[PDB]
RNA sequence: GAUAACCGCUGAAAGCAUCUAAGCGGGAAACCUCUUCCAAGACCAGGCUUCUCACCCUCUAGGAGGGAUAAGGCCCCCCG
RNA sequence: ACCUCGAUGUCGGCUCGUCGCAUCCUGGGGCUGGAGCAGGUCCCAAGGGUUGGGCUGUUCGCCCAUUAAAGCGGCACGCGAGCUGGGUUUAGAACGUCGUGAGACAGUUCGGUCUCUAUCCGCCGCGCGCGUCAGAAGCUUGAGGAAACCUGUCCCUAGU
């Protein structure tokens, strides 16, 4: 029989990750990865195996192209004719985090499994975070060589 | 590019400091400070010359070499000597006068027109007929030429509006 | 893949070293020594390293 | 401003110039400027 | 910078202006009222003045209250409702304890006043949203008053949320905004406004500087 | 406050010229706030004070079950 | 003729709206064979509004009087488990025509049963339980939603 994780053998970890000048899609790429998991040899899809994850610096997220102003974040409030229209510029002007937020959570599985997972990242903006209590391991995205 | 190899001439009552990738020019007339482009570099020729330098042959190093030579180039010769821009009111009714650093104009409103001057710029009126603008920034000149020369528009029946010196509107009359 | 990426290197590296070495072992054997033996896991990458041609990009 | 696709230099001295993706010729003779669109 | 001060409305009436007009003007008794809390950036994260009325003898209100009224320093009130500042020049005039009445607004000043609209009940469709209804004669078949279509057929198939039909109004929070104040007294803090402001007699009404003109 | 269309400045590629590719800007009932109401079931479930801040029993000492309390709440009454 | 003939109710009118912009006004610009007003045309722009009557079952359409306009369309030619049967669309009768004949005529004229107590989804409002980590009372900031967003005339500048 196949090994599966037990009740208590799941074990968390914590990592900071810094967001200065980095690449929206690499750095939210590489921190689902985390939160799912897949860096450790106990992964089990039907069970959350990743670690926690902290953000730093939400605003300093850096996008190639003209998506500055040429890129829109949609949503609808319900009722019709209710659509409401933001550019990437303007998200970040007033809301830093969300444009993390919502490239993390749109590559994170969409089921239950995966909003519980989505439970467990931590996204700031500021440079500062409460969470100096917990001793963070800095984290700097590598690419293996082959 | 063409006119980039040509290095920019520096006189010598200025004063001229760079400090990697910004630079700053001093003068009688004032400072102005100015960052160029990352790719292209700049250098002092030793003779009293400026020297701006692109990297390669590349769209964006050939359309930048000549760009940042001409602008170091203003900006060191109006930090030297200056810039005006003289205009004419045409028309009739039509009076100007400055208060202070604040400009009023009678253009046939029926409220009067008051513009706010900014910054390192100065006005001087000789008629109240045409007035002269003097200042250091070709930039800040004609921001303000052009904010002056917006508030009328377009008049090829009469001439009735402002103009620079030398600009010319064309006349066309109407039968009925 | 997990195991191989903690040891620093590709699933298809590792698969084509392994091949390449003449390792019959199968992926139920690899995953239960991952969950069980880093040693053997270095033990393994350190020969499918050692099996690995030079130049990975030559004409051969 | 005639907006069509098709835009041409109409005498010897109207030009032609590149903005934001959109071309659009000027001259000093005011018909003889439009954007295409 | 802003002004704000709670009242009750008892009546509503007319003066006489100095125009030689006469102006309906509504009761509202700005009894006084006293600070019982300051509200800092730094400490709770905004600007606030909260601020206390009535009266309410000692074992009719719940002990939490009367002992946070005690800590607060003055005498317990009847209801508790704040005022929120936008800058701490105007916080810093303000201190724990410090007693405002009515005198504050000065008369040809707009007002603006906020209070509970009248309970209605539960209403129909063309009473509450003002639709028209049709024809009580030529063959109605007992649908003389109830609204009728609602939207399309299998597409969408449904509603619009959002739609405006039958359902309870009033008793909510309702304002009145650009009212005349006509005159002001010192004596026992009574407020006068020139028109009619949404509420009850013997209810609740605060009135703050108008935004609009102000 | 940022924009559509539009109007500019210094400006090269291309000794000129050019509102633009570097940059600096003006520019509308559209867009974001400003006005009013809902709103911490916003699951990151937020924040500041105030109040009672210790009496046990049982199973077996690992925890759990049951009882006796305060602040407070509910019932019930007259009613709006 | 691919779904529906062991049932998808049909035109108009009333009530109730929603969406797109190829925009009627209101808003900002370019050009003129735009002396000034008064225009013509093109661009951007869906925030708001977009008459009431006489006629006919009308849609449409003609006419009467304003306003800024009296928009174009989609939503089962919006909407009958919301309403009307005026016509189409049963059973009578009659006119004209066709058929020697019963009958017929997208020809006309008169009257002619419109059922359903809401299960779910959806919606408009109001309630019970539970958690927010000892237990309670207040005040709240507020992400996030909603509501509203229309406009005419006169006098001064200057009869310059
Ligand atoms: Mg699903
Ligand atoms: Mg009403
Ligand atoms: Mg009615
Ligand atoms: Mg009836
Ligand atoms: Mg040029
Ligand atoms: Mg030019
Ligand atoms: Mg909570
Ligand atoms: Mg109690
Ligand atoms: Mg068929
Ligand atoms: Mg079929
Ligand atoms: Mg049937
Ligand atoms: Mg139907
Ligand atoms: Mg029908
Ligand atoms: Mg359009
Ligand atoms: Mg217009
Ligand atoms: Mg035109
Ligand atoms: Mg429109
Ligand atoms: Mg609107
Ligand atoms: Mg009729
Ligand atoms: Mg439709
Ligand atoms: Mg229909
Ligand atoms: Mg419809
Ligand atoms: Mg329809
Ligand atoms: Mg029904
Ligand atoms: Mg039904
Ligand atoms: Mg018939
Ligand atoms: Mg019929
Ligand atoms: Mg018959
Ligand atoms: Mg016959
Ligand atoms: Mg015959
Ligand atoms: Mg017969
Ligand atoms: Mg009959
Ligand atoms: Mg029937
Ligand atoms: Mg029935
Ligand atoms: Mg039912
Ligand atoms: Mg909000
Ligand atoms: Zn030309």
């Amino acid at each position: 029989p196949t090994y599966t994780p037990k009740a208590g053998d799941t074990t968390r970890s914590w990592y900071v990750i810094d967001a200065s000048d980095v690449v929206l899609g690499r750095l939210a790429s590489a921190a689902a990865t985390l939160l799912r998991g897949k860096h450790k040899p106990t992964f089990t899809p039907n069970v959350d195996g990743g670690d926690f994850v902290i953000v730093i610096n939400a605003d300093k997220i850096a996008v190639s192209g003209d998506k500055l102003t040429k890129k829109f974040a949609y949503r609808h409030s319900g009722y019709p004719g209710g659509l409401r229209k933001r550019t990437i510029g303007e998200l970040l002007e007033k809301h830093p985090t969300r444009v993390v937020e919502n490239a993390i959570i749109g590559m994170l599985p969409h089921n239950k499994l995966g909003r519980q997972i989505q439970k467990k990242l931590k996204v700031y903006a500021g440079p500062d975070h409460p969470h100096a209590a917990q001793q963070p391991i800095p984290f700097e995205i590598k690419q293996v060589a082959q | 590019s063409r006119i980039g190899k040509q290095p920019v001439p520096v006189p010598s009552g200025v004063d001229v400091t760079i400090n990697g990738q910004n630079l700053s020019v001093k003068g009688p007339k004032g400072t102005l400070t100015l960052d160029v482009a990352e790719p292209i570099s700049v250098s002092r020729a030793e003779d009293g010359a400026i020297v701006v330098t692109r990297p390669d042959d590349e769209r964006r190093s050939r359309s930048l070499h000549g760009l940042s030579r001409t602008l170091i180039a203003n900006l060191v010769t109006g930090v030297t000597e200056g810039y005006t821009q003289k205009m004419e009111i045409f028309g009739v009714g039509y009076r100007v006068q400055l208060k202070g650093q604040n400009l009023e104009f009678a253009l046939g409103y029926s409220h009067p027109v008051l513009i706010e001057a900014p910054e390192g710029i100065t006005f001087a009126v000789e008629s109240p007929t045409k007035f002269s603008v003097s200042g250091i920034d070709k930039q800040k000149v004609g921001q303000i030429s052009a904010v002056i020369r917006r508030l009328r528009r377009p008049d090829p029946y009469k001439g009735k509006g402002v103009r620079y010196e030398g600009e010319q509107i064309r006349r066309k009359v109407g039968k009925t | 893949n997990a195991a191989a990426r903690a040891n620093d290197i590709t699933y298809n590296r590792l698969i084509q070293g392994l091949k390449a070495a003449g390792v019959e072992v199968d992926r139920k054997n690899l995953a239960e020594l991952a969950v069980s033996d880093p040693a053997a896991f270095t033990a393994l990458v350190d020969v499918a390293r050692a099996a690995l041609p030079e130049d990975v990009n030559a004409p051969s | 401003m005639k907006v069509n696709p098709s835009v041409k230099p109409i005498c010897d001295k109207c030009r032609v110039i590149r903005r934001h993706g959109r071309v659009m010729v000027i001259c000093s003779d005011p018909r003889h400027k439009q954007r295409q669109g | 910078a802003r002004k704000g001060i709670l009242g009750t409305k008892l009546g509503m009436t007319q003066v006489f202006d100095e125009n030689n007009k006469v102006v309906p003007v509504t009761v509202v008794k700005a009894g006084p009222n006293v600070v019982t809390r300051i509200r800092t950036t730094e400490r709770d994260g905004y600007s606030a003045v909260q601020l206390a009325y009535g009266e309410i003898s000692p074992r009719k209100v719940i002990k939490p209250v009367a002992g946070q009224f005690a800590a607060a320093g003055v005498n317990p009130r009847r209801h508790v409702a704040e005022l929120r500042l936008d800058d701490e020049a105007a916080v810093a005039e303000y201190e724990v304890g410090q007693e405002l009445t009515a005198e504050i607004f000065s008369d040809g000043a707009y007002v603006d006043v906020t209070g509970t609209s009248k309970g209605k009940g539960f209403a129909g469709t063309m009473k509450r949203h003002g639709f028209r209804g049709q024809g009580a004669a030529h063959g109605a078949q007992a649908v003389h008053r109830r609204p009728g279509s609602i939207g399309g057929c299998a597409t969408p198939g449904r509603v619009f949320k959002g739609t405006r039909m039958s359902g309870r109004m009033g008793n909510d929070r309702v304002t009145t905004q650009n009212l005349k104040v006509h005159k002001v007294d010192a004596e026992n803090g009574v407020l006068l406004i020139k028109g009619a402001i949404p509420g009850r007699n013997g209810g609740l009404v605060v009135v703050r500087s108008a935004i609009k003109r102000g």
